């Protein structure tokens, strides 16, 4: 005698006004590698978008152009190890998000959905992320 | 029309694949065509991506409209600045090569 | 010769005014108990604390009553082997991100209402011959239902999906979505297009970001994550 | 008073949401009746969801069949204690009932022709028991009850049935021999509810939890049959408890009889297929009462299996692995979880286990509850029953496999059809008294604050071990009498009950205490009727009365025989009454209905020797 939408409205009606607690979730659930790689894909994605936006704002507000700031950094004569670490930190989120994005596109085709295949594809993404980042940073 | 949800999902995957194809194109054929293509792909892919984050974590009629309105402003200024950099400066493909030559 | 195993169980009493949730520790001798976690819960209730409240029935993993979070993961207490390592204490919580009725008993009314919204029954255009003759279905068309019809509606998968935590009011969840897919590919159903058009909104289906907590935690070995992806493929290819 | 009482008014009320309860529920709503379905569990949690084997129907999908052959199998299977008019109705409606389930969306297994797959089962044959093994058990692999219940629950969502999930029915509202409705407790908020209706349907399942080792769920506590006992009405044939042959060792989980229907066999310590010696024709597919007694003798003589020699093996590894994964995928996972056995290499340890209750609330073939006064049956107005909680009786002294799921939907629909042809929707709801059901609340409040010497779990275990050791497969007079004096002592010891949870919201301590009162009332009538019945019929085997006592000696030509008086033979239903205050059991008897619904269409089967 109650439709599904009426039952949903009654659910939130009597639960939000009651004294019932909300059972814990994020602070108690056991983590896994595919789960930890899901939030990392979102974290790198947002970090890359905020980096493009900051670079876009710098082009509109900085008094100098891009070739000037390159010479400023090149004149400081930084150590090759520090230059390698800076290049690695910039290419790592792009590399991880790119490979795991390909991993998402394969999923969108309906392939590799077995739990053991999900673990294999995730490990493949991790090693390709390290190899691609280390090679590009070594240039 | 009546399939607005599925068409938006398909357009997201198409832009992701397009943006994926621009990465080797920027290294093999750097130039203005790839510079402005990256400007359009990075803005659209990032705008739709941050919209999914807002849809998941922002709730309430007023907070949703405020977050989505600010995302349009953020994406509009982002695409405008990238197009400014490609026309008045060295462009995206050249800026990366200059940064890696440090 | 006792092998004491420690269990820390979520507790809350609604009849106690001002009662706050807490974790109570119990000691159970595994030599005088069954091999499953539900056997330990029943032993605690019968001997140590009759106030401990939880759902149970079939004790064989077919009814789906005893769904709870054991050792950090959602599973069935009647099929979850007790960890014999006496050095660590097993933590038992209710299904995550659910309004707690009492102790380990969550409120599944919204989960049930979502399963009703997809109309989980056979629908035909010419239903005037209901109950006359058996419908025909090949063995191959019947094999397509394997891995889908075995769902026991325990909600272990949906209560493990983070998207269902934040948007449970409008996101159907992997359990309901896979059953919606179970009726989409049933060769006897004639409303495949109408069931797809129901999910033409930003929340009902497209809150799934392929986190795959659902398939990992399913006690029936099913793959609700894969079924959601097959729905998405159908959503982008069907014509009106 | 202290408990807020909420009154409801409906045309009909259905207590139970299993296979039988759901079919009766939306069947009444389909007929236009404002119907309420009261259930202490969510519908898909009911024990029907655990059914594996299948559901019988003479569809003729594997070979040429006839429902009258299925009629003969059930009558012979019941050992001529079942009512042949109810058996006629069930077996004739069987094809239309299964077709209705498939048309609902039930994912039956399929053949090369696209029709419902059917397997063999125990005690079924062709040509009135002369044409070989029959194959009429329609199944969904080995998850038939799981899919049957989920299909019925999905179908019920299309009608305006007012559901009341997780409500515990306490007693019936009786007035002047008529049922006015039910009274129940809402487990969520702890409020008392009175459901007023012109008709009431009881589909609360069996009471397998009266024993220590059973295949039934923890919620199969016979709550509806206890309400009938507290209303002063009798129960029928409660001493006939079916022991399923193959229950897994230890946890008691059921291994489906379909294993033996696909090619599975039983072996003892010497690897002998011993069923070829007990049943040379039926082999491992004999009736359950015969197979269970055969397994018990092999164990107690000294040919058991395992380290304790207390069970036997169920061999399945000789069958192709593809058939094991397609036909029996459910038990393959269960045998690995609850035994660590791979069915493709090693056999499953099994033993007879309490499974099904043949007895229940006596009804006619229409579902109407009946009483027996002065040698005649009287339909109790406004009270119906269907499913395992009822006694049609289609099963008699021994139920055939896959006949219960048929019972559920056939007689669940019969209740809705009988009410639709008797009453009209919207008729005036029968008024009650301003204090109706006050003794139900007084009992609940007494148990809620009980602070005695014996806790509820301590008293339940004493009942289960008493039934397990005194009313087992083989019974005798001295042991049955010793169990009667124990249960009566245990029932008196219920005044020393002690509960700890003083809350009212989801007080499972209080709920399981109410179920103990229900289990004890069922246990008393079961063992007292078993001690009184001095014969051997079906699942009731008396080692001191090893013969079947009918009105005639049917092992010889009846020409020139003297008919035994009704008080001197035992071919009759046992009717039990209990004074709930003291616990004394009173027993009476009624004759078995031998007529069918149409002699020209279906001939009545006279009693004869029963062999497999
Ligand atoms: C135990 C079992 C039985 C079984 C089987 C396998 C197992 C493990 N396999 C079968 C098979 O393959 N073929 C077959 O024909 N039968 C098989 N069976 C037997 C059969 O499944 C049962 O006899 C049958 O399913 C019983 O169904 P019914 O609808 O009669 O009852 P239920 O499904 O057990 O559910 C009872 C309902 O009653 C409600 N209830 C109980 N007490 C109360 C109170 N106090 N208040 C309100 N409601 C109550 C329950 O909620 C439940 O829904
Ligand atoms: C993240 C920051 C950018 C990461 C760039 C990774 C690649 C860096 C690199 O090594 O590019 C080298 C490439 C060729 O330059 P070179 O090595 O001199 O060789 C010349 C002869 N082929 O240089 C090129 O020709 C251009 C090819 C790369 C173009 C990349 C364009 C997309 C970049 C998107 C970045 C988004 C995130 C930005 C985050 C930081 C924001 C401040
Ligand atoms: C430069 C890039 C930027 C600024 C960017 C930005 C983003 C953002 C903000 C998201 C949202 C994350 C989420 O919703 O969890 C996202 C998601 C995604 N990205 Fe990118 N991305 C970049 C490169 C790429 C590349 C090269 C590929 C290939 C790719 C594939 C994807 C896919 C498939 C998703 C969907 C994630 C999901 O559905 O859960 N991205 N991106
Ligand atoms: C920059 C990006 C970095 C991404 C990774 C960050 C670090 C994440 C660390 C989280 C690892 O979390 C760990 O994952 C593994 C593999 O899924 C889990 O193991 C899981 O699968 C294995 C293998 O089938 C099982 O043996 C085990 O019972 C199960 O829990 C483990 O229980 C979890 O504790
Ligand atoms: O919403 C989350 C993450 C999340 O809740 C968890 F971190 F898992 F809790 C995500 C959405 C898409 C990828 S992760
Ligand atoms: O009770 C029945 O009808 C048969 C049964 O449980 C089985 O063995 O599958
Ligand atoms: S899918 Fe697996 S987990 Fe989610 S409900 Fe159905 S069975 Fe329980
Ligand atoms: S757990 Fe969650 S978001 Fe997608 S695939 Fe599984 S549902
Ligand atoms: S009790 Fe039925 S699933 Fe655990
Ligand atoms: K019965
Ligand atoms: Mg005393």
């Amino acid at each position: 005698a109650t439709t599904a939408k009426e039952e949903m409205a009654r659910f939130w009606e009597k639960n939000t006004k009651s004294s019932r607690p909300l059972s814990p979730h994020i602070s108690i659930y056991k983590w896994s590698l595919p789960m930890a790689m899901s939030i990392t894909h979102r974290g790198t994605g947002v970090a890359l978008s905020l980096g493009v936006s900051l670079f876009s704002l710098a082009a509109l507000l900085l008094p100098e152009q891009f070739p000037h700031y390159v010479a400023v950094v090149k004149s400081l004569s930084l150590s090759p190890a520090l230059i390698y670490s800076a290049k690695f930190a910039l290419v790592f989120p792009l590399s991880y998000h790119t490979w795991n994005g390909i991993r998402h596109l394969v999923w969108d085709m309906g392939k590799g959905f077995k739990l053991s295949q999900v673990e294999q594809s995730g490990v493949v993404v991790l090693i390709l992320t390290l190899l691609s980042s280390a090679a590009i940073a070594a240039m | 029309s009546s399939k607005a949800a599925s068409l938006h999902w398909t357009s997201e995957r198409a832009v992701s694949a397009l943006l994926l194809g621009l990465l080797p194109a920027a290294y093999l054929y750097p130039g203005p065509a790839v510079d402005y293509s990256l400007a359009a792909a990075l803005t659209l892919h990032g705008h739709w991506g941050l919209g999914q984050v807002i849809t998941d974590y922002v709730h309430g009629d007023t907070p949703i409209k405020v977050a989505n309105t600010g995302l349009y402003v953020l994406s509009a200024i982002t695409f405008t600045g990238l197009c400014y950099f490609n026309y008045y400066d060295v462009g995206i493909c050249k800026a990366v090569a200059m940064l890696w030559s440090i | 010769t006792s092998r004491i195993k420690k269990f820390s169980i979520y507790r809350w009493d609604p009849d106690k005014p001002g009662d706050k949730p807490r974790m109570q520790t119990y000691e159970v001798d595994l030599n005088k108990c069954g091999p499953m976690v539900l056997d330990a819960l029943i032993k605690i209730k019968n001997e140590l604390d009759s106030t401990l409240t939880f759902r149970r029935s079939c004790r064989e993993g077919i009814c789906g009553s005893c769904a709870m979070n054991i050792a950090g993961g959602n599973t069935l207490a009647c099929t979850k082997k007790i960890d014999p390592d006496l050095s660590k204490t097993t933590k038992i919580y209710p299904l995550p991100h659910m309004y707690v009725v009492k102790d380990l008993v969550p409120d599944l009314s919204n989960f049930y209402a979502q399963y009703k919204s997809i109309e989980p029954y056979l629908k035909k255009k010419d239903e005037s011959k209901q109950g006359k003759e058996q419908y025909l279905q090949s063995i191959e068309d019947r094999q397509k239902l394997d891995g889908l019809y075995e769902c026991i509606l325990c909600a272990c998968c949906s209560t493990s999906c983070p998207s269902y935590w934040w948007n449970g009011d409008k996101y159907l969840g992997p359990a309901v979505l896979m059953q919606a897919y179970r009726w989409m590919i049933d060769s006897r159903d004639d409303y495949t297009e109408e069931r797809l058009a129901q999910l033409q909104d930003p929340f009902s289906l497209y809150r799934c970001h392929t986190i795959m907590n659902c398939t990992r935690t399913c006690p029936k070995g099913l793959n609700p994550g894969k079924a959601i992806a097959e729905i998405k493929k159908m959503m982008a290819t069907y014509k009106e | 008073t202290q408990y807020p009482v909420v009154d409801h008014e409906f045309d009909a009320v259905v207590v139970g949401a299993g296979g039988a309860g759901l079919r009766a529920a939306f069947g009444l709503s389909e007929a236009g009746f404002n119907t309420a379905c009261v259930t202490k569990l969510f519908p898909t949690r009911s024990h029907t969801v655990a059914a594996q084997g299948g559901i019988n129907a003479a569809l003729g999908n594997m070979e040429d069949d006839n429902w009258r052959w299925h009629f003969y199998d059930t009558v012979k299977g019941s050992d001529w204690l079942g009512d042949q008019d109810a058996i006629h109705y069930m077996t004739e409606q069987a094809p239309a009932a299964v077709i209705e389930l498939e048309n609902y969306g039930m994912p039956f297994s399929r053949t090369e022709e696209g029709k419902i797959y059917q397997r063999a089962f125990g005690g079924q044959s062709l040509q009135f028991g002369k044409g070989g093994q029959a194959h009429r058990c329609c199944c969904v692999a080995d998850r038939t009850g799981h899919s049957l219940l989920h299909t019925l629950y999905g179908r019920s969502l299309r009608y305006d049935t007012s559901y009341f999930v997780e409500y515990f029915a306490l007693d019936l509202l009786m007035e002047n021999g008529e049922c006015r409705g039910v009274i129940a407790l809402c487990i969520e908020d702890g409020t008392i509810h009175r459901f007023r209706a012109k008709n009431t349907v009881i589909a609360t399942g069996g009471y397998g939890r009266t024993y220590f080792s059973c295949t039934s769920a923890h919620t199969s506590t016979g709550d509806g049959t206890a309400m009938v006992t507290r209303a002063g009405l009798p129960c029928q044939d409660l001493e006939f408890v079916q022991f399923h042959p193959t229950g897994i060792y230890g946890a008691g989980c059921l291994i489906t009889e379909g294993c033996r229907g696909e090619g599975g066999i039983l072996i003892n310590s010497q690897g002998e297929r011993f069923m070829e010696r007990y049943a040379p024709v039926a082999k491992d597919l004999a009736s359950r009462d015969v197979v269970s007694r055969s397994m018990t003798i092999e164990i107690r003589e000294g040919r058991g299996c395992g380290p304790e020699k207390d069970h036997v093996y169920l061999q399945l590894h000789h069958l192709p692995p593809q058939q094991l994964a397609t036909r029996l995928p459910g038990i393959s996972e269960t045998a690995m979880i609850f035994a660590g056995v791979d069915v493709t290499k090693e056999p499953i340890p099994v033993l007879p286990t309490v499974h099904y209750n043949m007895g229940g609330i006596p009804t006619n073939y229409k579902g109407q509850v009946i009483t027996h006064v002065n040698g005649e049956d009287k339909v109790v107005p406004g009270l119906y029953a269907c499913g395992e909680a009822a006694s049609a009786s289609v099963h008699g002294a021994n139920r055939l496999g896959a006949n219960s799921l048929l019972d559920l939907v056939v007689f669940g629909r019969a209740c809705a059809l009988t009410i639709a042809e008797t009453c009209k929707p919207g008729e005036p709801v029968p008024s009650i008294k301003p204090n109706a059901g006050e003794e139900s609340v007084a009992n609940l409040d007494k148990l809620r604050f009980a602070d005695g010497t014996i806790r509820t779990s301590e008293a339940r275990l004493n009942m289960q071990k008493t039934m397990q050791s005194h009313a087992a497969v083989f019974r005798t007079g001295s042991i049955l009498q010793e169990g009667c004096e124990k249960l009566s002592q245990i029932y008196r010891d219920l005044a020393h009950l002690k509960t700890f949870d003083r809350g009212i919201v989801w007080n499972t301590d209080l709920v399981e205490t109410l179920e103990l009162q229900n289990l004890m009332l069922c246990a008393l009538q079961t063992i007292y009727g078993a001690e009184a019945r001095k014969e051997s019929r079906g699942a009731h085997a008396r080692e001191d009365y090893k013969l079947r006592i009918d009105e005639f000696d049917y092992s010889k030509p009846l020409q020139g025989q003297q008919k035994r008086p009704f008080e001197e033979h035992w071919r009759k239903h046992t009717l039990s009454y209990v004074d709930v205050k003291s616990g004394k059991v009173t027993l009476k008897y009624r004759p078995v209905i031998d007529r069918t619904l149409n002699e020209e269409d279906c001939s009545s089967v006279p009693p004869a020797i029963r062999s497999y």
